[PDB]
RNA sequence: UUACGGCGGU
RNA sequence: AGAACGAAAGUCGGAGGUUCGAAGACGAUCAGAUACCGUCGUAGUUCCGACCAUAAACGAUGCCGACUGGCGAUGCGGCGGCGUUAUUCCCAUGACCCGCCGGGCAGCUUCCGGGAAACCAAAGUCUUUGGGUUCCGGGGGGAGUAUGGUUGCAAAGCUGAAAC
C-alpha cells in the first residue's frame, strides 16, 4: 500500500530538478521547503511530497537519475568536453596487418609507403559454431 | 446429422426399394 | 542491382556459371597430353573420358573414368594443352 | 575526389587501419557486394577504402548543400556513436537527437520534439531503424555509414565502413566531421584539424577519475 | 515445349521493365522478333539491342530505358481487316493517341498506322505502349 | 481457416510415415505428429542418493540413468500438459523451452 | 483455362452448349419438361372453379391465417 | 500539353525519376529530391553551384538508392571514372 | 467420477 | 474413346490363427447405457490366388514453358580449394573444413506483386485482361436420389435428372 501516486511522483521532478541547490537529505526541514516553494492545498500530500524529494536526495547525490540540474548537467563537460589524451590510441607507430589487405592497399597504391608489417590470420576456417542442438 | 450418417441411411434405404421394386415382379 | 552490364562481364564471374546458361555457351572440357612412364609418345586424351583407355606400346592403363574427370593412374607427363 | 585535392591522403589511412574499418568477418548484404574486397582465410571480409572514401566525399557533398546548418538531423541509437553524435552537432552546427528516438518525432506536429528536416544521417542501419522508415514520409534523404549486414532500403548514400568497434565508430564521424568544414572555410586544407579523434570515442566506465588524477600530482596537487 | 518464342519475349521485357533494370535477356531469337523490337526502337520507347549471335538461334540484349508500360501480345495470330482495325484500337490501346498494335503484313512487320497508309490488312501480332 | 503452414505433421515429400501408438492413451498417431520427449531423469531420485550411499558397498558408485522416450498423441499432450495453448505470432518457432538446470 | 487458338471453335462452341444446361432460367425454357409442369402451360391465366376455401398460416415471422381458395 | 493550336494546355508538368525513370506523383512522399554541392577545381571549396537528383519513392524502397546514386553520379563529374 | 434440458414474436 | 496400378474396410477359395478385436455375451457406470470404462471373445486381421475401384486418395492447389528478390542451410552428384585427419612411413582415395554448378524436399524474411481477407516468391506476370492444353463449378435444398445404360459373385461403382 506504500506504492506512490502519479501525481507525487510528477510533481516531484518538477521541484528537485528546479531546486537542487536550495534542499538537503533531512526529511522535516525539506517538508518547509516544498511549502514554501510551491502551493500545496493541503497537509497530507505536503509532506508525501517532501517524502519522495528527500526519496530522491539521498539518490540522485550518487547516481544517474533524471537530474539535469546544472550540478549534474555541468559535470559531464569534465567527461565528454575534456578529456583529450596525451597519448594517441590512432598513433602507435606500428600496426599488424594482413597479406590480403596489403593486397587491398597495393592496389590503393600504398604498399611501399609506411611501415606495416603484417600478422598472417593463421590456417583455419574455424569460423561458423557448429550449427543445430548440439 | 452428418454427412455420412446421411449415407448410411440412405444407402440403407435404397437397399429397401431396390427391393420392394423386385418384390412386385 | 538494376544495372548490371551483363553484357560485358569477367570472365572468371563467367567462369562460375553452368557451361549453358552463359552469354555465350563454351565446355567445361579441354584435351590433354598423356605420357606413360618409359614410353616415346604423346596420347592425347579427353579429360572426361568414359573407357578404360590402353597405350600403344606399353600396353597398360592409361586414364581410369570417373562420375566426372577420368583418373590418370600414375603421375604422367601431363598438361592441358591448346 | 576527382581533383588531388581531394585524394587518399595516405597518412590518415593510418588512422583507418589504426581503428579496424575493414572488419566485417560474419557476411554480407547482397547489395554490398560493391564496397567489398575478398573474404579473408578468416571468414572476414575486408572493405576497399578507397570506396568508402569515395562515397565519404560524397557524402559530405551533400551535407554542405543543405543551406541551414542547424538542419541535418543527426541521429543514432547504439551507444558507440553517442558520444560522437552529440558533439557532431556542436562541431559543425547540427541537431543532435540521441539515445532512445522517441518514435513519431520528425512528422507528429502537435508535440515539443516536431522537428523537421531535410536531410538525415545515421550510425546504424538495422540498429536503428526507426527513423529509416519514418524518414521515407517527409521525403527525406539519409545517410548511413552501414556495415555488410545491414540493409539497405531507405538509405541514400550509404557509407560502407563499420557501425561495431568503437574506435570504428567514432573516426568515421571525425573523418566526416573534419571533411564537412573543409569544404566551408574552417580547416585550413593543408595544416591539420586540431580536433584529435579520440574525442569522438565511446566512454568507459568510471575507473576514469582514477588513472587521469593520478598522471596529475606533479601539475596540480 | 515453346510454343511461341514472341510472347515469352515480350514477357522478359514486361517484368523486367517494372523492376526498373536497365538491361534483359531474351534466349532464342528469331527474324520476327528482330523485326518486332525494331518497330519500338524506331519509335523509340527502347533504344540500342544487340543481337548476341550464335550459330543457333542466339540470345538478344536489349538496353531498356524506362518509357513502357505493357508490351503484351496477342497470343492467337488473329486476321484483321480495316473494317476491323478500328475494334482492335479501342480494346487494347490506352488512348487515340499513342500506343501501337503491330500486325504482320504480307509487306513487311508494320505499325498499325503504317499499316492503313499502306492499305492493307494482315494478322496481329501484338501490341506495345 | 488453415491454422498451420505445415498441417501439424512435419512431413514433405511422402504419402505415409508410420503410424505409432501413443504412450499413455495408445491412441494412433503418424510418426511426425506425435508430441516427442525424452526422459533421461535419474533412476534413483535424487533426494534418495545421500540415503543409499551409507547402504553402498562401494564409494564412488556411478548411478546408472534412465531412459524412456515417452511419445504422445496431442489430446494427451495438452491435458498432462507437456504442450500449451499459445498466440499467433508467437506459433512460428520452432525452438524448445530454456533449461536451467538448478 | 481455356485452349483459345484459332481453329479450336468446335471445342469452345460443344463446350459452351452443355455448359448452358446448368444456368436454371435458361433450363426452364428449353429443356421442355419444366414447360408442361406448370399447370398454366405456359400462358398468363387460367379459369377455373373453386373446389374448396381453406385458410393457410404465414410463415415464420409473422402469425395470419390467409385465406385461400382450390381451383 | 501542345494542342492543335501549340499552346501549353496542362496543369503542371510533375517530375521524373533517374533512377527508374518514372512519374513521381503528388503523393509518393517516399520521394527525395537532393542536393549535391560540387566544388570547384583549385581549392576544393563550395564555388556556389551544385546539382540536383531525384529519386523515386518505389526505387528507394526497394533497396537500391546507394546503388543508383552512385551510378547516376559515375558519369556526372565524380570522383572516380575508375 | 456424475453433471440432461430451457414455449413463439420484440 | 480406351487401358495400368490403386491404402483401409469388404466379398469368394486355401493355408495359418500369436496379438489386437466389428458383432456378441457379461460386469460397472448411469434416470436410462443397446455408449465411454472393465473381462471374455466371433468375423476380420497374417500369407497365397482371384475380385471390388472408393478415401479429408489433401499442398484441400491438372500438367507443361518462361521470366521475376535476397539469405542461411539440409539431400544427391560434379568441379576447385587453406588445412587437420585416416594404413597415411609420402602418393590416390574416404572423414571434416570453404566455395561454385546443376537437380530435389523444403526454410526464414521482404511493400516485386497479388488477394474478400487469412496468406502465397507463386495463389505473382490480370479492366496495362490473350505462353500451351485437359477436366470441371453457376444461390442453397430436393440429390449423388429417381429412371435407364453398363460393370459387379455380392456390397456397390461409373453416367445422372426433374417435379417441387
Ligand atoms: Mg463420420
Ligand atoms: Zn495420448
Amino acid at each position: 500500500g506504500r506504492v506512490r501516486t502519479k501525481t507525487v511522483k510528477k510533481a516531484a521532478r518538477v521541484i528537485i530538478e528546479k531546486y537542487y541547490t536550495r534542499l538537503g537529505n533531512d526529511f522535516h526541514t525539506n517538508k518547509r521547503v516544498c511549502e514554501e516553494i510551491a502551493i500545496i492545498p493541503s497537509k497530507k500530500l505536503r509532506n508525501k511530497i517532501a517524502g519522495y524529494v528527500t526519496h530522491l536526495m539521498k539518490r540522485i547525490q550518487r547516481g544517474p537519475v533524471r537530474g539535469i540540474s546544472i550540478k549534474l548537467q555541468e559535470e559531464e563537460r569534465e567527461r565528454r568536453d575534456n578529456y583529450v589524451p596525451e597519448v594517441s590510441a590512432l598513433d602507435q607507430e606500428i600496426i599488424e596487418v594482413d597479406p590480403d589487405t596489403k593486397e587491398m592497399l597495393k592496389l590503393l597504391d600504398f604498399g611501399s609507403l609506411s611501415n606495416l608489417q603484417v600478422t598472417q590470420p593463421t590456417v583455419g576456417m574455424n569460423f561458423k559454431t557448429p550449427r543445430g542442438p548440439v | 446429422m452428418r454427412a455420412k450418417w446421411r449415407k448410411k441411411r440412405m444407402r440403407r434405404l435404397k437397399r429397401k426399394r431396390r427391393k420392394m421394386r423386385q418384390r412386385s415382379k | 542491382p538494376l544495372a548490371k552490364d551483363l553484357l560485358h562481364p569477367s570472365p572468371e564471374e563467367e567462369k562460375r556459371k553452368h557451361k549453358k546458361k552463359r552469354l555465350v555457351q563454351s565446355p567445361n572440357s579441354y584435351f590433354m597430353d598423356v605420357k606413360c612412364p618409359g614410353c616415346y609418345k604423346i596420347t592425347t586424351v579427353f579429360s572426361h573420358a568414359q573407357t578404360v583407355v590402353l597405350c600403344v606400346g606399353c600396353s597398360t592403363v592409361l586414364c581410369q573414368p570417373t562420375g566426372g574427370k577420368a583418373r590418370l593412374t600414375e603421375g604422367c607427363s601431363f598438361r592441358r594443352k591448346q | 575526389g576527382a581533383l588531388d585535392v581531394l585524394q587518399m591522403k595516405e597518412e590518415d589511412v593510418l588512422k583507418f587501419l589504426a581503428a579496424g574499418t575493414h572488419l566485417g568477418g560474419t557476411n554480407l548484404d547482397f547489395q554490398m557486394e560493391q564496397y567489398i574486397y575478398k573474404r579473408k582465410s578468416d571468414g572476414i571480409y575486408i572493405i576497399n577504402l578507397k570506396r568508402t572514401w569515395e562515397k565519404l566525399l560524397l557524402a559530405a557533398r551533400a551535407i554542405v548543400a543543405i543551406e541551414n546548418p542547424a538542419d541535418v538531423s543527426v541521429i543514432s541509437s547504439r551507444n558507440t556513436g553517442q558520444r560522437a553524435v552529440l558533439k557532431f552537432a556542436a562541431a559543425t552546427g547540427a541537431t543532435p537527437i540521441a539515445g532512445r528516438f522517441t518514435p513519431g518525432t520528425f512528422t507528429n506536429q502537435i508535440q515539443a520534439a516536431f522537428r523537421e528536416p531535410r536531410l538525415l544521417v545515421v550510425t546504424d542501419p538495422r540498429a536503428d531503424h526507426q527513423p529509416l522508415t519514418e524518414a521515407s514520409y517527409v521525403n527525406l534523404p539519409t545517410i548511413a555509414l552501414c556495415n555488410t549486414d545491414s540493409p539497405l532500403r531507405y538509405v541514400d548514400i550509404a557509407i560502407p565502413c563499420n557501425n561495431k568497434g568503437a574506435h570504428s565508430v567514432g573516426l568515421m564521424w571525425w573523418m566526416l566531421a573534419r571533411e564537412v568544414l573543409r569544404m566551408r572555410g574552417t580547416i585550413s586544407r593543408e595544416h591539420p584539424w586540431e580536433v584529435m579523434p579520440d574525442l569522438y570515442f565511446y566512454r568507459d566506465p568510471e575507473e576514469i577519475e582514477k588513472e587521469e588524477q593520478a598522471a596529475a600530482e606533479k601539475a596540480v596537487t | 515445349v515453346r510454343m511461341n518464342v514472341l510472347a515469352d519475349a515480350l514477357k522478359s521485357i514486361n517484368n523486367a521493365e517494372k523492376r526498373g533494370k536497365r538491361q534483359v535477356l531474351i534466349r532464342p531469337c528469331s527474324k520476327v522478333i528482330v523485326r518486332f523490337l525494331t518497330v519500338m526502337m524506331k519509335h523509340g520507347y527502347i533504344g540500342e539491342f544487340e543481337i548476341i549471335d550464335d550459330h543457333r538461334a542466339g540470345k538478344i540484349v536489349v538496353n531498356l530505358t524506362g518509357r513502357l508500360n505493357k508490351c503484351g501480345v496477342i497470343s492467337p495470330r488473329f486476321d484483321v481487316q480495316l473494317k476491323d482495325l478500328e475494334k482492335w484500337q479501342n480494346n487494347l490501346l490506352p488512348s487515340r493517341q499513342f500506343g501501337f498494335i503491330v500486325l504482320t503484313t504480307s509487306a513487311g512487320i508494320m505499325d498499325h498506322e503504317e499499316a492503313r497508309r499502306k492499305h492493307t490488312g494482315g494478322k496481329i501480332l501484338g501490341f506495345f505502349f | 481457416t488453415k491454422k498451420r503452414r505445415n498441417n501439424g505433421r512435419a512431413k514433405k515429400g511422402r504419402g505415409h510415415v508410420q503410424p505409432i501408438r501413443c504412450t499413455n492413451c495408445a491412441r494412433c498417431v503418424p510418426k511426425d505428429k506425435a508430441i516427442k520427449k525424452f526422459v533421461i531423469r535419474n533412476i534413483v531420485e535424487a533426494a534418495a542418493v545421500r540415503d543409499i550411499s551409507e547402504a553402498s558397498v562401494f564409494d564412488a558408485y556411478v548411478l546408472p540413468k534412465l531412459y524412456v522416450k515417452l511419445h504422445y498423441c496431442v489430446s494427451c499432450a495438452i491435458h498432462s500438459k507437456v504442450v500449451r495453448n499459445r498466440s499467433r505470432e508467437a506459433r512460428k518457432d520452432r525452438t524448445p523451452p530454456p533449461r536451467f538446470r538448478p | 483455362g481455356k485452349c483459345r487458338g484459332l481453329r479450336t471453335a468446335r471445342k469452345l462452341r460443344s463446350h459452351r452448349r452443355d455448359q448452358k444446361w446448368h444456368d436454371k432460367q435458361y433450363k426452364k425454357a428449353h429443356l421442355g419438361t419444366a414447360l408442361k409442369a406448370n399447370p398454366f402451360g405456359g400462358a398468363s391465366h387460367a379459369k377455373g372453379i373453386v373446389l374448396e376455401k381453406v385458410g393457410v398460416e404465414a410463415k415464420q415471422p409473422n402469425s395470419a391465417i390467409r385465406k385461400c381458395v382450390r381451383v | 500539353m501542345q494542342n492543335d493550336a501549340g499552346e501549353f494546355v496542362d496543369l503542371y508538368v510533375p517530375r521524373k525519376c533517374s533512377a527508374s525513370n518514372r512519374i513521381i506523383g503528388a503523393k509518393d512522399h517516399a520521394s527525395i529530391q537532393m542536393n549535391v554541392a560540387e566544388v570547384d577545381k583549385v581549392t576544393g571549396r563550395f564555388n556556389g553551384q551544385f546539382k540536383t537528383y531525384a529519386i523515386c519513392g518505389a526505387i528507394r524502397r526497394m533497396g537500391e538508392s546507394d546503388d543508383s546514386i552512385l551510378r547516376l553520379a559515375k558519369a556526372d563529374g565524380i570522383v572516380s571514372k575508375n
